[PDB]
DNA sequence: CGGCCAGTGCCAG
DNA sequence: CGCTGGCACTGGCCGT
């Protein structure tokens, strides 16, 4: 459920995805990003529908978070039609996050 | 004798006012103060102890006192000043002779806690002065309200100068009379405080001697200053800066950016059981943030723009961009393509310089492209550092002379070589090296206009043949007969060894040399011929056979210095040198080289000492407003302006006609000689 | 930020 | 065990 995302596949994945789309800038090598992993993976399940959960890996796609001027991770993004909606940086739990997204949704 | 010191508006290139001078006289055994009234009365004393042929004590005077007063008689009594060199002793020129072991602040240019070893009390004390009265000054003021200004504690006269300047010679008297109590220096039957002129220096070691000849020429060639091209270096800049804009905006496109973790403060610890993870970057707990804002009684709470959440937890990152002159940024990006470092430092950190740069090997044939780029980089930065952003840099010293007036330790190396500084006109780039005509030829005496007619100077370079090989080919005569210091003047020393050695360039066979004669191991030989260590072991026994005197000469000095030894108990730590002083060995395998290094650089300073003194007498002056002027000298070269072809042909014959005086003043077991090169700049004369 | 200060490398002789 | 030197850069660390 959960969409990979690439430095080359995000503009058509996630600007023009119209729709709710929650991207998540991480790195393999953060405590609080391998925290909330597993967190994402049932978000995507349940908020299915209505909320699509990407997962952009900083150090394999380095072109992205810097036009988002990224200075912590984890850091969430919930995109709307091309544009930051709402920003959240930090290993929130199950239910801040879902607190979170009904907030924005 | 008289010891002195004044306290001046400024350093010598700008001081228009002498504040005040205190003068110690060895006869009545009493201080004197001047105030800036009494300047001629000041300049009247000196001149009296001239007069009756006595001695003046100075501490720096040769480059600071003597000069700046010569300078402040013209300007504010309209008078000519000119001490004698033969009636001048400097404390600082003694201390640098005697305790040549040790570091000094240069009078406080140099940090003291930057330097290694110890320093000598009295030399200390004297160089920390100026920063010592600065402290009081701006203290006074805090202490007043009043604020304190640039450097204001200089610009006018007030009795804590004074003091200053009272105290500076009581301290110089001790430190005189601390290093005439040297007994290998200074002979004990004689009281050197109570002697005229000629005595104090037929009587004591010759080096005292040649140290102060050495130290008042060269404060002249520092007052002379090298004429520098200003515009073809800051062309030369503008070249060597879009290049590196080019190379940075490739090598960006190659090795994109990335995050690092910065400014984590807490520690991260497992969630689960809750065990510190040193290992993992540190982390940032925020205390504020929610997801709304405090309150709303059912009625939704106003969300929290807030980025953050108190509880949970993030990594704080910068973004890092590539940078070829980080050496750790190189060494991320090789490894990431694939690079195995090999050889690492003694820090764990892998080595990254030219030698495995030009090794290393990726896949990627972009990559595997830019290294080379990297190299370039490099490269470049060493000579735009050195040239137009470095601290040292040779455009923030151009004078408004046209002139970088490089600084000279006559005797700031242990071997008795001088050192050079702000900037190092000794490390110039070669003029073989990459950018190294531009560099060269921008330091040229045809920078020089002459004050009346106009025309360009030219340049005399004067640089001493194979110097430590011939000094090698004395010492080891005593074990071959002179048959090596035959054999050297067969045509080009270095030129031959390149031929046999098989070597590219004349350059490389002098680096071979001089690396196998001072202990270079069978490795280190094969770099310097860019081979293996197995072509190491070939050159060096291939040479120790050719003269196995060489053998001879390294047993004899390690028996005369060592009796055991990691760690060594010494016999005697010192090599006597050719005018007599001690020098230090620091260690039992650098010895040949402390006993080869010292004698050409006595024979160097006695050298450029001779040669100026030899123009002298034939009638040449010695200044822009004259025939010729020294512009620098680096250990076995001196570089000369003439205001002639002409003069230049004199100076270059007169050159070696003072080194052949040299040889023959120390009966050298080897002739010496000298290479002479006429023209326009440095580029063309060496 | 700018002095300090180790690490590293390279320039010259 | 090349040795003698100066000095530029990066990157860690600390106080106006
Ligand atoms: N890599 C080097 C080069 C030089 N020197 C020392 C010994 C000689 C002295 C002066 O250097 P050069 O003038 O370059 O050497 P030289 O033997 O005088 O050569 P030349 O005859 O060409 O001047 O510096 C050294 O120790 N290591
Ligand atoms: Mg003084
Ligand atoms: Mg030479
Ligand atoms: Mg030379």
């Amino acid at each position: 459920k959960i969409i990979h995302l690439t430095d080359d596949s995000f503009d058509t994945d996630v600007l023009k995805a119209d729709g709710a789309i929650l991207v998540d800038f991480w790195a393999e090598w953060c405590g609080p990003c391998k925290m909330i992993a597993p967190i994402l993976d049932e978000i995507a399940d349940e908020y299915q529908g209505k909320l699509t959960v990407a997962k952009l890996n900083i150090d394999q796609n380095p072109g992205t978070a810097p036009k988002y001027g990224i200075r912590g991770i984890p850091t969430l993004l919930l995109f709307k039609n091309g544009e930051v909606a709402a920003t959240k940086v930090g290993a929130l739990s199950k239910g801040q996050l879902k607190e979170f997204l009904d907030a924005n949704l | 004798m008289i010891v002195s010191d004044i306290e001046a508006n400024a350093l010598l290139e700008s001081v228009t006012k002498f504040h005040c001078g205190v003068i110690y006289d060895y006869s009545t055994a009493e201080y004197v103060s001047y105030r800036p009234s009494d300047f001629g009365a000041y300049l009247d004393a000196l001149e009296a102890e001239v007069a009756r042929g006595g001695l003046i004590v100075f501490h720096n005077g040769h480059k600071y006192d003597v000069p700046a007063l010569t300078k402040l008689a013209k300007l504010q009594l309209n008078r000519e000043f000119h001490l004698p060199r033969e009636n001048c002793i400097d404390t600082l020129v003694l201390s640098r002779l005697i305790h040549s072991n040790l570091k000094d602040t240069d009078m406080g240019l140099l940090r003291s806690g930057k330097l290694p070893g110890a320093l000598e009390a009295w030399g200390y004390r004297l160089g920390e002065m100026k920063g010592e009265y600065k402290d009081d000054f701006k203290r006074m003021l805090e202490e007043q309200g009043e604020e304190y200004v640039d450097g204001m504690e200089w610009w006018n006269f007030n009795e804590e100068m004074m003091d200053y300047n009272v105290q500076d010679v009581v301290v110089t008297k001790a430190l005189l009379e601390k290093l005439l109590s040297d007994k290998h220096y200074f002979p004990p039957e004689i009281d050197f405080t109570d002697v005229g002129y000629t005595t104090f220096w037929s009587e004591s070691l010759e080096a005292v001697d040649i140290e102060h000849r050495a130290a008042w020429l060269l404060a002249k060639q520092e007052r002379n200053g090298f004429p520098f091209d200003t515009k073809a270096i800051e062309e030369l800049y503008v070249e060597l800066a879009a290049r590196r804009s080019e190379l940075l905006r490739k090598l960006t496109e190659t090795f994109g950016s990335w995050y690092q973790p910065k400014g984590g403060t807490e520690m991260f610890c497992h969630p689960r059981t809750g065990k510190p993870l040193p290992k993992y970057p540190r982390i940032k707990t925020p205390k504020v943030g929610g997801i709304f804002k405090k309150p709303e009684g059912r009625e939704p709470c106003e969300l929290d723009t807030r980025e953050y959440v108190a509880g949970a937890p993030y990594t704080p990152v910068e973004h890092v961009v590539f940078n070829p002159s980080s050496r750790d940024h190189i060494q991320k990006k090789l490894q990431e393509a694939g690079w195995v470092p090999t050889k690492y430092t003694d820090k764990g950190a892998p080595v990254v310089d030219d030698e495995v740069l030009e090794g290393v090997r990726v896949d990627d044939p972009e990559k595997q492209a830019a290294i080379d780029l990297i190299k370039e980089y490099l490269m470049i930065q060493k000579r735009i550092g050195q040239s137009a952003e470095g601290d040292k840099a040779w455009l923030r010293y151009v004078a408004e002379d046209g002139k970088i007036h490089g600084s000279v330790n006559p005797n700031g190396a242990v071997t008795g070589r001088a050192t050079h500084a702000f900037p190092n006109l000794a490390q110039i780039p070669g003029v073989r090296s990459p950018y190294g005509e531009q560099c060269r030829a921008a330091f040229g005496a045809e920078h020089h206009l002459d004050g009346i007619t106009g025309k360009p100077w030219v340049q005399a370079g004067i640089d001493a043949s194979g110097l430590e090989l011939r000094c090698l080919a004395h010492f080891m005569a005593r074990f071959d007969n002179g048959e090596y210091a035959h054999e050297i003047l067969n045509g080009d020393i270095h030129t031959k060894n390149q031929i046999a050695a098989e070597l590219p360039t004349r350059d490389n066979a002098k680096t071979f040399i001089y690396g196998f004669l001072y202990g270079a191991g069978d490795e280190k030989i094969g770099q310097i011929v860019g081979a293996g260590k197995e072509r190491g072991k070939e050159l060096k026994k291939k040479f120790l056979e050719n003269t196995p005197a060489i053998a001879a000469l390294r047993e004899s000095i390690q028996q005369t210095l060592v009796e055991s030894s990691q760690q060594v108990k010494w016999k005697r730590r010192w090599i006597k040198g050719l005018d007599g002083r001690k020098v230090h060995v620091r260690s039992p395998h650098a010895a040949l080289n402390t006993l080869l290094q010292s004698a050409g650089a006595l024979i160097c300073k006695l050298w450029i000492i001779k040669t100026e003194e030899m123009l002298v007498e034939k009638g040449l002056k010695h200044g822009w407003d004259g025939d010729f002027a020294y512009m620098a000298w680096v250990h076995d070269e001196i570089q000369v302006g003439c205001r002639t072809e002409e003069i230049a042909q004199v100076v270059i014959e007169t050159a070696q006609e003072a080194m052949r005086w040299v040889g023959d003043h120390w009966n050298f077991r080897c002739l010496l000689d000298t290479e002479g090169k006429m023209g326009p700049n440095w580029a063309i004369c060496h």
